[PDB]
């Protein structure tokens, strides 16, 4: 038994996009599909459960209008469809079964929704497209407790901007963070250096940052005030 | 709508608890590994199915359901939530202490002198050194919770083991110079440490 | 007497004349036993079982019987499945369903519920040993169910659980109502009437009753939100042809408009097949007048999930499950071996 979802997919504000489960190894016609969604950071949401032997479906008033769910018998295949993609809906979708309700015999007898076979999920990331080089900030060193410096890109896409310090001669202590992508559909990094504090002042600091797509190459010297 | 605590750990050989707050309705969990797709363990509250070790238990008492887990092993290392019905608990990173606890660093930058003279202000706050990998950035204007524009990133290992994680606070210079104060407040295992910041 | 809840091949009987063409008689004759004469009913005094409508295996070769009617019965010009398609005879039928009983063979007795308040699921009080159940008409229906028995004193809700909403809810009506469905003398178009008055009395009534199973909420009804075109309208057979009508108007939350309510319906002759599987081709309608009387008993509905943090419940009509046909009329009986 088990449930094989799509991979990944990348869309722009507005439009539509389809993602799938595969059921295999089960009467996938038995037994009801709920759809399920997690934001990067939150809990999953429920988005609502079809019965595939007619169709049959059940939204939350949140998500009707957003989200519907469709199947195709004769594959056995679960189709999720989100539409108007907004930032907001960049998430996990995850598909599972849940043997407790459904048509025909093998109900297995639990009065919670049983949710016993889960997919892995599918990615779907919502990134307003077009381009733009990123621009470049220090995180300037100021206010034993040692010193951290570092940098923020902001605003560029696509991934991705790779990070260095004093051109890849600088390795101790730093590290860049992974991107974040913002209500923008612009993603943006910090990087960051651990240093003596007996170095401000006598010991140089400078960004790195390099952005292929766009051509971008950017050098910024962090000095503390 | 459950709500759950967003972290717990433990070492091996012990046992620990996980709890849900919010319903008195039939609950069930899973246990979604790195890598893999969720796997139910209890459901209705203490039952087990076939395939499930007997190290895992469920109990409820009075509008909060718990799982137990006896005898850690690091498999265990994983996501844990529940359910009843389409009410869902946020969710808790359960892990297995392979190293010394270890509390965070956080240092909160303020806006630079040059994304100011760019009309933007961006609040960044970097937590690191810390073990286990998971902690609560709560962002506050002045006392007071901050919801919008908040993007926070997941603890990722460092170069030494430890975990940082990053989290942002995107204002336009008006709300950044309206409260005087603004601070990062992050808490790991307990313990919460605030840094704040001022326009000045 | 001593007895325990067991599971056993029932048989079906009928009074089903020999000599018929009509197709469930046809299948009677040969499937079911002729209807015992003068039957018996035991009162077991001061005696408390428990039913349980949801897990009874009745309803499941019940099933399997009317499955095996149809596939006897309709006759498809063209059947596609998967990769499949055969082509066939398809000359039109008489179409009427008859009353079924189901009955115990030896070693085992029906046990049914006399409990006229009776959800389907408790304990009972007023218990009563039978050999045969009275007589059910296999008639399948989507949304609405059609010439069943009604409602002994208050209407009824039944359901395994209101508050899982992954589970159908059937309402069983006090006081039928008429649905006339009429094809008249471009030709697949035909509809149906419901006296306006009448229904919205009682759906009046039904919305007061779901308004009492939960916590005095503000009730309404909507269109299905999804799914197949057998679900998304009231469908059923009628002499052969597959109707299938929008009730859209049924549910009018505005007026809970009271002339006749008509609703405007298709013959169609590509149907899915409702052994799951695919789709069936069948031959253009008769001429002349088609047109079926029937009472209107029951309801099958799902309730939208969300909404625990609002002030109202909103339901939605749909079908799928044929079983729970037959659970609305098999909810009192329990196969028992003494
Ligand atoms: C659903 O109904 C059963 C009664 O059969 C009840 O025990 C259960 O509490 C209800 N649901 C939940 C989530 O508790
Ligand atoms: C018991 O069931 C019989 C059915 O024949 C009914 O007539 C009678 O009124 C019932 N008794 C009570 C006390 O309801
Ligand atoms: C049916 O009645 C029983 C008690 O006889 C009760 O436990 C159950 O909750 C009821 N179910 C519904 C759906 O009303
Ligand atoms: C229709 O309802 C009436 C009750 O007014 C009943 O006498 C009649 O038997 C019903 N017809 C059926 C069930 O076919
Ligand atoms: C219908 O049931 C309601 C309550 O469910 C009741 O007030 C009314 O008397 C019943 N009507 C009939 C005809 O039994
Ligand atoms: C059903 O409708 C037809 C045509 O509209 C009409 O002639 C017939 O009298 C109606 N039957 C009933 C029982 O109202
Ligand atoms: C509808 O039913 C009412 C009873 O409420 C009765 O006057 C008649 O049977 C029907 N009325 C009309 C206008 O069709
Ligand atoms: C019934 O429910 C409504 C909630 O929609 C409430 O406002 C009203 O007061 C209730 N009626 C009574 C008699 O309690
Ligand atoms: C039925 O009619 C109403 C409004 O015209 C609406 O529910 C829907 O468009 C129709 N249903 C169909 C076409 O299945
Ligand atoms: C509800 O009833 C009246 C018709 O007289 C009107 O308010 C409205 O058109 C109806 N709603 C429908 C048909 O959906
Ligand atoms: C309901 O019973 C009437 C009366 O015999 C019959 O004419 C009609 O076809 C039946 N309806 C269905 C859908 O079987």
């Amino acid at each position: 038994a088990g449930l094989m979802q799509s991979g990944a997919v990348m869309k722009n504000s507005g439009a539509s996009v389809r993602v799938s489960c595969q059921a295999d190894g089960y009467d996938f016609i038995d037994y009801v599909i709920h759809w399920f969604r997690q934001r990067r950071g939150e809990g999953l949401e429920w988005l609502g459960w079809m019965n595939p032997s007619g169709g049959g479906t059940n939204y939350p008033r949140p998500f009707q209008g957003k989200v519907t769910m469709t199947r195709d018998t004769s594959t056995e295949t679960a189709y999720l469809d989100v539409r108007g993609l907004t930032y907001d809906d960049t998430a996990v979708y995850y598909c599972v079964r849940d043997r407790a309700n459904g048509s025909g015999r093998r109900r297995f007898e639990s009065v919670n929704w049983f949710l016993d076979l889960w997919g892995r999920g599918t990615q779907i990331t919502v990134v307003s497209a077009s381009t733009k080089g990123p621009s470049v900030f220090p995180l300037a060193p100021s206010s034993g407790g040692t010193a951290a410096l570092g940098c923020l890109v902001k605003d560029y896409f696509p991934e991705p901007v790779t990070v260095s310090w004093n051109s890849g001669a600088l390795t101790s202590g730093v590290h860049t963070f992974p991107a974040v992508l913002q209500s923008s559909g612009l993603y943006s990094l910090s990087s960051v250096v651990t240093v003596p504090s007996s170095s401000l002042g006598t010991q140089t600091y400078i960004c790195n940052v390099n952005h292929k797509p766009s051509n971008t190459k950017v050098d910024k010297r962090v000095e503390p005030k | 709508a459950l709500t759950q605590p967003r972290s717990v750990s433990a070492s091996p050989g012990q046992s620990v608890t996980i709890s849900c707050t919010g319903t008195h309705n039939y609950v069930s969990w899973c246990q979604q590994k790195p890598g893999q797709a969720p796997k139910l363990l209890i459901y209705d509250f203490n039952k087990r199915p076939s395939g499930v070790s007997d190290r895992f238990s469920g109990s409820t008492s009075g509008n909060t359901a718990s799982l137990t887990i006896s005898g850690l092993q690091a498999d265990d290392e994983g996501h844990y939530f529940c359910w009843a019905f389409e009410n869902i608990g946020g969710g808790t990173k359960l892990t297995v202490l392979g190293q010394p606890k270890a509390a965070p660093s956080v240092t909160l930058f303020p806006p630079s002198s040059e994304e100011l003279q760019a009309n933007k202000a961006t609040l960044v706050c970097l937590i690191s050194d810390f073990y286990p990998g998971a902690v609560t950035v709560a962002w506050k204007a002045d006392s007071s919770p901050v919801k919008a524009g908040v993007e926070t990133t997941t603890p990722s290992k460092q170069s030494n083991n430890k975990y940082a994680a990053s989290s942002y606070l995107s204002l336009t210079p008006e709300q950044w110079k309206s409260h005087r104060s603004y601070s990062c407040q992050v808490t790991h295992e307990g313990s919460t440490v605030e840094k704040t910041v001022a326009p000045t | 007497p001593v007895w325990k809840d067991a599971d056993t091949t029932l048989f079906c009987a009928s009074d089903a004349k020999a000599h018929e063409t009509e197709v469930h008689n046809v299948w009677a004759t040969h499937a079911c036993v002729p209807t015992d004469p003068n039957p018996q009913e035991i009162h077991l005094e001061n005696v408390t079982e428990n039913f349980n409508m949801w897990k009874n295996n009745m309803v499941e070769q019940m099933q399997e019987d009317v499955i095996s009617l149809w596939d006897q019965s309709l006759q498809p010009c063209v059947k596609l499945t998967g990769g499949s398609v055969i082509k066939q005879a398809c000359p039109k039928i008489s179409f009427d369903p008859i009353p079924i009983h189901y009955c115990t063979p030896a070693g085992y007795v029906i046990l049914k519920c006399n409990d006229k308040n009776f959800n389907g699921t408790g304990p009972c009080k007023n218990v009563s040993s039978v050999q045969c159940t009275h007589g059910i008409k296999p008639v399948v229906s989507t949304q609405l169910l059609l010439n069943g028995s009604l409602a002994e004193e208050e209407i009824i809700i039944r359901s395994e659980n209101l508050t899982n909403n992954a589970k159908t809810i059937i309402v069983h009506l006090n006081k039928s109502v008429e649905i006339n469905c009429t094809r008249p003398s471009d030709i697949r178009k035909a509809y149906c009437e419901i006296n306006g008055t009448k229904w919205n009395k009682v759906l009046k009534q039904v919305t007061e009753k779901l308004k009492e199973h939960f916590n005095n909420k503000t009730i309404i009804f909507q269109p299905p939100s999804g799914g197949d075109l057998e679900i998304t309208m009231h469908s059923f057979n009628c002499r052969g042809e597959f109707f299938y009508c929008n009730t859209t108007q049924l549910f009018n939350n505005t007026c809970i408009c009271n002339g006749t309510i008509t609703l405007p319906c298709k013959i169609k002759q590509i149907i899915n097949m409702w052994q799951g599987t695919g789709q069936a081709m069948y031959a253009p309608p008769i001429d002349g007048k088609i047109n079926c009387v029937s009472n209107i008993t029951g309801i099958l509905l799902t309730r939208d999930g969300g909404a625990n943090n609002t002030s109202n419940e909103t339901f939605r009509p749909g079908g799928g499950n044929i079983k729970d046909n037959w659970r609305s009329e098999l909810y009192k009986y329990k196969v028992v071996q003494i």
